[PDB]
C-alpha cells in the first residue's frame, strides 16, 4: 500500500513545484519545503485510501439489498 | 524578414474587400433568389432521386434475358 | 385589484417609506397567526407569533443602522 | 408506396380513436384576452399614478419608464395572445392532438398579427423574419416535449416495467415493436423490412 | 503498457521541460544559456519527444495481429479500457507521425516562446492520439473536446492578424456541436447503463430513439468533418492559425470524424444509419460540389488549399456510409493519403511562401517557377497528388470510396465521379497561375526551398506514393477490422 | 447578441422600485394557472422588441 | 498457425456471454472470407478458358460464366450485425 | 459489473402519497406541562403501544 502513498506524495512534490512557478522562484529554493508539501499530501493520502476503503465495504452491503429488491421488482 | 514583398495599396483593398464580404451583404430578392435555389431546390430535387431510387436497382451481376439482334428482314422494297 | 399592483401606489418615495412597508407587509403575517391559533386553541401559533414580533424588531434595528450610516456617510466632510 | 425516412420525435402519449374531447377554441381565447388586457390595462393606470407622485425624481422615472407600454402595445399584446391561444387550440382540434407543427403555425401567425400592431413603423420582411423566428422557439418547445416528458420519461417507464431494468436476451424474440426507450438483443426481421424497406442489402440485393 | 507508457512518458517531458525553461524567472532579469539560439535545446527536447512517441506505439505495432478480430492490446488505465483494432492502429500511425513534422515546420518562424509552443504540439498530438485507443463513449468524448483547450490558446497566441477571430471560431463552433454529441452520450448512459463499444454493439433500440441519437451525433460529426452548411470554421481557422497548428488541424482533427462514424454510428445505431445514407449522400455529395466551385473564387493562398480539404472530406464520408467493403477500405485509405497531401500543400503555401513573402494574397504571385524551380517541382507533384492522380495513394482512396458509392446507390451515387473533375478545376488553376508566365513583378528573388523544408515536403510524399503503389499495407491491416462494420441481411 | 445584451444591460440598475416591482410580478406565477405560462412566455419575448 | 475457425451460430447461444457471442460474430465473418476467396479462385478458371478458347470462349467457358454470375451477388462479406440484430424465421 | 452496479444504485423507487419515509419515532402526548388528562380524548395508550417503524439503516 506504499506504492498508493507514493503516487499522493509524488502530487504533493507537484503542488510545491507548481508554487514555485506562481511565487516565480527557482526551483531549487528551499529543498525541505518539498519535504513538507510531500508529507501533507501522504497524510491526506493515507486518509483519502481510508474513506475509500471504507466505501467498498458500505456500497458492498447495500448493493446486497439493492439486489433483493430489484428480484421483487423483477417477479 | 526584409520584406521581399512590393506590397501594394489597391491589392490590399482588393484583398481586404474579398474576406469581407460578409458585412456589406443583404437578404434581398436577389439573394433568396440564389438562397431557395442551392440550399432547397437542389437539395429536394436529388433528395427525391436518392430516395425514389434507393432499393430499386439490382445492377449486380445483372442478366439478360431478351434478344440484341434481330432476325427477320421485312424490306420496304 | 391588487393584482394590479395597487399596493405600489400606496408606497412613498423614501427609503424609510419602504422600511415601513415592510414591517406593515410582515405585521399581515403575525395577524394571521394570532388569528388560527386562538381559533385552535393552540399556544404553539403563539410561540410563532411571539417569535415573529421579536424578529421583525431585530430586522428593524439592523435595516435602520444601515440607513442611518448610510446618511453620514454623504454629511463626512468634517472639516470644519 | 411511400418512403422510408427517420422519425426523430420523442414519445408521447397517444390519445386512443375517441378520446380527446376538443375545447372550446373561442371561449379558451376569450379568457386569455379578456384578462391579459384588464391586467395591463390595469397596470398601466396604477403605473400612471406613480408617475403623478413622483416626477422630478430621476430613478423612479429611470424605472417607471422600461415597464411602460406604447399604446399600441396595450393593445397589440392581447390581440395576440387571443389570437395564440385561439390559433393553438383550433390547430389542436384539426390535428386530433397538439402538434409541433400547430403550434409553430399558432405562434408564428399570432406573432405577425401582433407584430404588425405594435412594430408597424417596420419592413413587413423585418417582421416576417421576427414571427418565423418565434415560431421556432414554439415549435421546439412543443418538440422538446413541453417542458418535461411526464409520463414518457425514462424514470417513468423505467417505474412502469418498461424500461431495461429487465436485461436482454436472444431467445425471447418480441413479435411487437419494444416500447421507446427499451433495448432488446434480436429483433424480428418483419420489423427491419417495414423499417428500412427491401433493396440495398436487406433481404435480397 | 502503451497509454500507461504513452502518457506518463508525456507528463514526465512536459514537466522536463517547464523546469528547465522557468528556473531563472526568480526576482532578477535572466540572461541564460537555453535562451540562446532561439531556445533551440528546448525545440529540440521537443523534437526528441515527438520521435520517441513513434517508437512506444511500434513497441505494441509489432504485437498486433491481423487474423484476430477484436480489439488487441487491451488495458485499464485511469478506470478506462483501452485497445486497438485495426482501423484505430493506422490512424495512430497517422497522428504521431505529424507530431515531428508540425514541430519542424515551425522550427525557426515563430516571434518567441518556443517551449509554450513545443509543449502545444506535443500535448495536441498525444491528445488526438489517445482518442482512437478508448473503448467508450464517454473516453472518447473527454479526449474528443480536451483539444480545444490548447487549440484555442495556440491559435490566438501565435494566429495572424485575424487570430482573434480564428480562436473564437474554433472553441464555438467545435463545442456548440460537440455538446450535442454529449447528449446523445448520455442517453446511451441513461438507458444501458454503460458507454462501452462493445457492450452498445449488441443491443438494439427503438426506431424512433435511433433516429433522435444519430441526429445528436451526425450533428456534432458534420462540424469536425466540415460538411456544408456547417463549415465555415475551417476556412477562417486554418487561413490564421500558426502553421503547426494548421498540419494538425487537417492531417488528423478532421480525420476524428471519420473515426467519429466508425465507432459511434454503423455498429450500435446501424439500422437508423441505413435510412441516413440516403440523406448523408445528398449532404455530401452538395459539399463536394459546393466547395469545389467556391474554392474557384477565392483569393487568400492558405484559403484555396482550406477549401480543397472539404471537398476530400466530403467524399471519404460518402465512401464510410458505403455498405460494402470497398467503400470502407478506400475512404479509410483516402483520410491516410489526405493526412500527407493535405499538411504538405499547406508548408508550400503557408510554410515556405508565408515564411519569404508573408502575404496569402494570390495576385502577387506568378511564374515561382522561374527562380524558385524545387517549390514549382514539389507544387506540381503535389497538386497531382493532391487530384487524385493514379500513381498517388489518394486515387486508391478516391477510386474505390467513388466505386463505393456507386455499389451503394448506383443513380445518386455516381455523382461522386464529379471529384475527378472538379479536384482538377480550382487546384491545377492555383498551380498554374503560380508556376506561369514571367516571374511577378510584385515579389524579389529569394532563397529557394530550405534543407529543412525540403526534409518535410519528401517524407510527406515517400508515404504517399508508396500507398499509391501498394496500398496492401494498409489493406492487409484494415480487412478484418472493416468487415465488422457492415449491415446486411441477405436471403 | 449585441440586441439582446443591449436590453440586459439596461436592467441592472440598483433601484428599490424596479426591484420591488419585479419580486411582487412574480407572485402572478403562483395565481395563474400553469397552462397559462407559455403566453407569459410570448408576453416576454414581445417586450424585448 | 493457421487457426481454425470456431463454427458457431447466433442461434444456439446466449447473447449474454460475451465470449461466446464473440464466437459467433467471428465464425460469421471467417466463413464469408472464404466464399470470396471461392470466389476468386472460380474467376480464376474464368480468365483461363476465355485466353485460351479465344474464339470458342463462348462454348469452352459456358459454365463457368454462368457459375460466377450466380455467385456474384452473394459471395461478398457482409458484415454479422445483419444476422446477429435480425430474426429470419419471425 | 460497472453496468450492473449502477443499474441498481442509479434506480428510483416510485413514492406516492402512500409510501414515504416519515422521521417520527414516538407518538407524542405522553405528558404535558399540565392538565395532561384533558377532555379524556387521548384514546392512545403508552402502556399497550404497539411497536413503531423503525428506519432501514442499508449499511447494517
Ligand atoms: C511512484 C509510484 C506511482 C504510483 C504507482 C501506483 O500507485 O499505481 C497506480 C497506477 C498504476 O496502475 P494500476 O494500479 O495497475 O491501474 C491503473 C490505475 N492508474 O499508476 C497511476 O495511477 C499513476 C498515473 C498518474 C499519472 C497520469 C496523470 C493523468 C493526467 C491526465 C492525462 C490526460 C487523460 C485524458
Ligand atoms: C370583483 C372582481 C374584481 C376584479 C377581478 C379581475 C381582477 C383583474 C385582474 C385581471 C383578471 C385576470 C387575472 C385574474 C386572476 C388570474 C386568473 C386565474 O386565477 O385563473 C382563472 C382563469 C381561468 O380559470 P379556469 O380555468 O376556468 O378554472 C376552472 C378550471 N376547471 O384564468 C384565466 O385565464 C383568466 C384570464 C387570465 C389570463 C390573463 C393573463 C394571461 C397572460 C398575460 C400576462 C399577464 C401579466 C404577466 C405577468 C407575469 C409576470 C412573470
Ligand atoms: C406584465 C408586466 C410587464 C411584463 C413584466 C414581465 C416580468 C417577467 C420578466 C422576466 C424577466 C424580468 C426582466 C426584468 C424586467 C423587465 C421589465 C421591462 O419590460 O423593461 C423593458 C425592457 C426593455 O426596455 P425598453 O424596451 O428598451 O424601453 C421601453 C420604452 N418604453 O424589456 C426587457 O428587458 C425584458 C426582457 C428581459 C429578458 C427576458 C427574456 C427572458 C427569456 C425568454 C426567452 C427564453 C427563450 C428560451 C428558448 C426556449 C423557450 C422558447
Ligand atoms: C429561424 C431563425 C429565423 C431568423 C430570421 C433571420 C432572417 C433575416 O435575417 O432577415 C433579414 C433581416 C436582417 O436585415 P437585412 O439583412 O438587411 O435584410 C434585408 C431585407 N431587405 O432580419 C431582420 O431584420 C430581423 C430578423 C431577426 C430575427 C431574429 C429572431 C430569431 C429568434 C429565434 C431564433 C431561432
Ligand atoms: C462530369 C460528370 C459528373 C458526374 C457524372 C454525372 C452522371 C452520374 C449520374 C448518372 C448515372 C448514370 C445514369 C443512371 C441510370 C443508368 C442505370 C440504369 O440503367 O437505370 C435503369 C434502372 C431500371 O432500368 P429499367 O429496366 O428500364 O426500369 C424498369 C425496371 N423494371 O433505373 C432507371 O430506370 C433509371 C431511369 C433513368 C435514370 C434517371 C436518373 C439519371 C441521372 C439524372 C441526374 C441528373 C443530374
Ligand atoms: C507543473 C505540473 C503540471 C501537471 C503535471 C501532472 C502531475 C501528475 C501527478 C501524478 C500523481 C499520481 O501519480 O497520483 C497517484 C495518486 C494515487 O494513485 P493510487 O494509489 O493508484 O490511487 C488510486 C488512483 N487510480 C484510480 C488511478 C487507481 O493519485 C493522486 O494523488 C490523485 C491526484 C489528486 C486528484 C484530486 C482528487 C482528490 C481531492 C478530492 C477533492 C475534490
Ligand atoms: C446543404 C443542406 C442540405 C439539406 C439536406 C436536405 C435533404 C432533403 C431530403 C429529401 C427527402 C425527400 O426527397 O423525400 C421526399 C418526401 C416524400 O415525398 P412524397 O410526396 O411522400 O413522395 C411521394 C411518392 N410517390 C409520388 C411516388 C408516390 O418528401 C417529404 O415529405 C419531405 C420530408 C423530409 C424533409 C423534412
Ligand atoms: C498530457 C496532459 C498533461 C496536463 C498538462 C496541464 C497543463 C499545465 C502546464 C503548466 C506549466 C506552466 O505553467 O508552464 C508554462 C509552459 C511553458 O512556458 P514557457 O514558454 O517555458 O515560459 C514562458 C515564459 N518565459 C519564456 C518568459 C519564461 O506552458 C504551458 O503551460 C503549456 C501547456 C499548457 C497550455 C494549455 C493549458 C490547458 C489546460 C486544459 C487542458 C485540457
Ligand atoms: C434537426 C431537428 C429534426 C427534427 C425535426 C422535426 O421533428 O420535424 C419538424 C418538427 C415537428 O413537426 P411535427 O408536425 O411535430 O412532425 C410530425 C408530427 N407527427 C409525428 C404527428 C406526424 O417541427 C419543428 O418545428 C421542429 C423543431 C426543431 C427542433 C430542433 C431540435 C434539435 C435538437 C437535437 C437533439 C439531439
Amino acid at each position: 500500500m506504499i506504492a498508493s502513498l507514493a503516487g499522493w506524495g509524488l502530487f504533493g512534490v507537484t503542488v510545491r513545484a507548481y508554487q514555485q512557478g506562481i511565487r516565480k522562484v527557482p526551483f531549487s529554493y528551499y529543498p525541505l519545503g518539498y519535504v513538507y508539501s510531500a508529507l501533507g499530501w501522504v497524510a491526506f493520502g493515507y486518509g483519502f485510501n481510508l474513506w475509500t476503503e471504507r466505501n467498498d465495504k458500505l456500497l458492498e452491503k447495500r448493493v446486497e439489498k439493492l439486489k433483493e429488491s430489484r428480484n421483487l421488482r423483477l417477479s | 524578414g526584409p520584406h521581399l514583398l512590393r506590397e501594394d495599396a489597391s491589392f490590399q483593398r482588393y484583398g481586404q474587400l474579398r474576406d469581407n464580404l460578409a458585412t456589406y451583404w443583404k437578404f434581398n430578392r436577389k439573394a433568396a433568389r440564389n438562397v431557395f435555389i442551392f440550399l432547397v431546390a437542389v437539395p429536394a430535387g436529388l433528395g427525391y432521386l436518392a430516395y425514389n431510387y434507393e432499393g430499386k436497382t439490382p445492377f449486380v451481376g445483372k442478366r439478360r434475358t431478351e434478344p440484341i439482334f434481330e432476325q427477320d428482314y421485312v424490306p420496304r422494297k | 385589484m391588487d393584482l394590479i399592483l395597487l399596493m405600489l401606489v400606496a408606497v412613498g418615495l423614501n427609503i424609510i417609506d419602504i422600511y415601513i412597508m415592510i414591517e406593515i407587509l410582515i405585521m399581515g403575517c403575525t395577524v394571521n397567526t394570532i388569528y388560527s391559533a386562538s381559533l385552535d386553541n393552540d399556544m404553539i401559533g403563539l410561540i410563532y407569533s411571539l417569535i415573529q414580533i421579536i424578529i421583525a424588531g431585530v430586522e428593524s434595528a439592523i435595516g435602520l443602522s444601515i440607513l442611518v450610516n448610510y446618511n453620514r456617510i454623504r454629511n463626512s466632510e468634517e472639516i470644519e | 408506396e411511400q418512403f422510408h425516412l427517420p422519425q426523430p420525435f420523442w414519445p408521447t402519449t397517444k390519445t386512443k380513436e375517441g378520446e380527446y374531447v376538443p375545447k372550446d377554441s373561442i371561449r379558451e381565447a376569450s379568457k386569455v384576452f379578456i384578462g391579459s388586457g384588464v391586467l395591463l390595462g390595469g397596470m398601466h393606470f396604477r403605473r400612471l399614478m406613480q408617475y403623478k407622485k413622483g416626477s422630478a425624481r430621476p430613478g423612479l422615472a429611470k424605472y417607471l419608464n422600461l415597464f411602460s407600454l406604447s399604446k399600441s402595445q396595450l393593445i397589440g399584446f392581447p390581440v395576440a395572445l387571443g389570437a395564440f391561444s385561439f390559433l393553438s387550440h383550433s390547430f389542436a382540434n384539426l390535428q386530433e392532438g397538439q402538434t409541433a407543427t400547430g403550434e409553430f403555425a399558432a405562434s408564428s401567425i399570432a406573432s405577425l398579427i401582433g407584430l404588425s400592431i405594435f412594430r408597424t413603423k417596420k419592413p413587413l420582411s423585418s417582421n416576417v423574419a421576427i414571427a418565423v423566428g418565434m415560431g421556432s422557439l414554439f415549435g421546439f418547445l412543443t418538440w422538446a416535449g413541453n417542458f418535461n416528458l411526464g409520463d414518457n420519461s425514462y424514470r417513468a417507464a423505467l417505474e412502469a416495467g418498461n424500461g431495461n431494468e429487465g436485461g436482454f436476451d436472444n431467445k425471447v424474440i418480441k413479435t411487437e415493436r419494444q416500447g421507446f426507450w427499451e433495448g432488446v438483443y434480436r429483433r424480428p426481421l418483419s420489423q427491419t423490412v417495414e423499417d428500412l424497406g427491401e433493396g440495398r442489402g436487406i433481404i435480397t440485393q | 503498457m502503451l497509454v500507461q507508457n504513452l502518457i506518463i512518458f508525456n507528463i514526465i517531458g512536459i514537466v522536463l521541460l517547464v523546469l528547465l525553461n522557468n528556473n531563472n524567472n526568480g526576482i532578477l532579469n535572466k540572461k541564460s544559456l537555453l535562451t540562446i539560439k532561439n531556445e533551440l535545446k528546448l525545440k529540440q527536447i521537443g523534437l526528441i519527444i515527438s520521435i520517441i512517441n513513434i517508437l512506444i506505439i511500434i513497441e505494441n505495432w509489432i504485437g498486433f495481429n491481423s487474423n484476430y478480430y477484436g480489439f488487441q492490446n487491451i488495458e485499464r488505465f485511469l478506470n478506462i479500457y483501452w485497445g486497438i483494432d485495426g482501423i484505430s492502429l493506422l490512424l495512430v500511425l497517422l497522428t504521431l507521425i505529424l507530431g515531428p513534422i508540425a514541430i519542424l515546420s515551425n522550427w525557426k518562424n515563430l516571434k518567441g516562446y518556443y517551449t509554450y509552443y513545443v509543449i502545444s504540439i506535443n500535448m495536441l498530438v498525444i491528445l488526438m492520439a489517445l482518442n482512437f485507443i478508448c473503448l467508450d463513449l464517454v473516453s472518447f468524448y473527454i479526449l474528443f473536446e480536451s483539444t480545444l483547450a490548447p487549440l484555442f490558446l495556440l491559435i490566438g497566441i501565435y494566429g495572424a492578424n485575424n487570430k482573434n477571430k480564428a480562436a473564437y471560431y474554433v472553441l464555438i463552433y467545435t463545442l456548440a456541436s460537440s455538446l450535442f454529441m454529449l447528449l446523445s452520450i448520455v442517453i446511451y448512459y441513461i438507458i444501458i447503463n454503460s458507454t462501452d463499444y462493445i457492450y452498445i454493439n449488441n443491443i438494439i433500440l427503438s426506431i424512433n430513439l435511433q433516429s433522435l441519437l444519430f441526429i445528436g451525433i451526425i450533428i456534432g460529426i458534420a462540424v469536425k468533418t466540415p460538411l456544408m452548411p456547417v463549415h465555415t470554421w475551417l476556412p477562417t481557422v486554418h487561413s490564421e492559425s500558426p502553421l503547426g497548428g494548421s498540419i494538425l488541424l487537417a492531417g488528423v482533427i478532421l480525420k476524428l470524424a471519420i473515426y467519429g462514424v466508425i465507432r459511434l454510428l454503423l455498429p450500435n445505431l446501424s439500422e437508423i444509419s441505413m435510412m441516413f445514407t440516403p440523406i448523408i449522400y445528398i449532404i455530401s455529395i452538395l459539399t463536394l460540389i459546393y466547395s469545389s466551385l467556391i474554392t474557384l473564387k477565392q483569393t487568400d493562398l492558405k484559403v484555396i488549399i482550406a477549401y480543397s480539404s472539404i471537398s476530400h472530406l466530403a467524399v471519404c464520408m460518402i465512401g464510410i456510409f458505403a455498405n460494402n467493403l470497398i467503400g470502407i477500405n478506400g475512404s479509410l485509405i483516402l483520410c491516410l493519403a489526405h493526412g500527407f497531401v493535405s499538411p504538405a500543400l499547406f508548408i508550400l503555401v503557408g510554410g515556405i511562401l508565408y515564411d519569404r513573402y508573408h502575404n496569402r494574397l494570390i495576385n502577387y504571385y506568378q511564374g515561382l517557377s522561374t527562380f524558385m524551380p524545387i517549390f514549382s517541382i514539389y507544387l506540381v507533384v503535389f497538386s497531382f497528388c493532391n487530384t487524385g492522380t493514379p500513381l498517388s495513394g489518394n486515387f486508391v482512396g478516391e477510386f474505390l470510396s467513388i466505386t463505393g458509392a456507386v455499389i451503394r446507390h448506383p443513380i445518386i451515387g455516381s455523382l461522386t465521379a464529379a471529384s475527378v473533375l472538379l479536384s482538377a478545376c480550382y487546384q491545377m488553376k492555383l498551380t498554374n497561375r503560380l508556376t506561369g508566365s514571367v516571374f511577378s513583378q510584385y515579389l524579389h528573388i529569394t532563397n529557394d526551398v530550405t534543407n529543412r523544408e525540403i526534409f518535410l515536403l519528401n517524407w510527406l510524399l515517400i508515404p504517399t506514393i508508396i500507398i499509391g503503389i501498394y496500398p496492401s499495407f494498409v489493406t492487409n491491416i484494415l480487412n478484418l477490422a472493416s468487415s465488422t462494420l457492415i449491415y446486411s441481411v441477405l436471403i | 447578441s449585441t440586441f439582446i445584451s443591449s436590453k440586459l444591460n439596461k436592467l441592472v440598475f440598483l433601484n428599490i422600485g424596479f426591484i420591488l416591482e419585479i419580486i411582487v410580478l412574480s407572485w402572478l406565477l403562483i395565481v395563474f394557472k400553469v397552462s397559462l405560462l407559455k403566453y407569459i412566455l410570448l408576453l416576454i419575448i414581445f417586450i424585448i422588441l | 498457425d493457421h487457426v481454425r475457425s470456431p463454427n458457431v451460430s447466433f442461434d444456439d447461444i446466449d447473447y449474454n456471454n460475451s465470449q461466446d457471442l464473440h464466437n459467433a460474430q467471428e465464425s460469421l465473418l471467417r466463413e464469408q472470407w472464404i466464399r470470396v476467396s471461392a470466389l476468386k479462385v472460380c474467376r480464376k478458371a474464368l480468365e483461363s478458358c476465355y485466353k485460351t478458347s479465344g474464339p470458342n470462349h463462348y462454348e469452352d467457358c459456358r459454365e463457368i460464366a454462368e457459375k460466377y454470375l450466380n455467385m456474384l451477388p452473394d459471395h461478398r462479406i457482409q458484415g454479422f450485425l445483419g444476422y446477429q440484430k435480425n430474426d429470419p424465421s419471425k | 459489473s460497472t453496468a450492473d452496479l449502477y443499474g441498481l444504485i442509479s434506480f428510483t423507487p416510485k413514492r406516492d402519497i402512500h409510501h414515504y419515509v416519515i422521521r417520527v419515532d414516538e407518538v407524542p402526548g405522553k405528558h404535558f406541562p399540565t392538565n395532561t388528562t384533558g377532555n379524556f380524548g387521548n384514546t392512545v395508550d403508552f402502556e399497550n403501544l404497539e411497536p413503531r417503524r423503525k428506519p432501514i439503516n442499508p449499511y447494517l
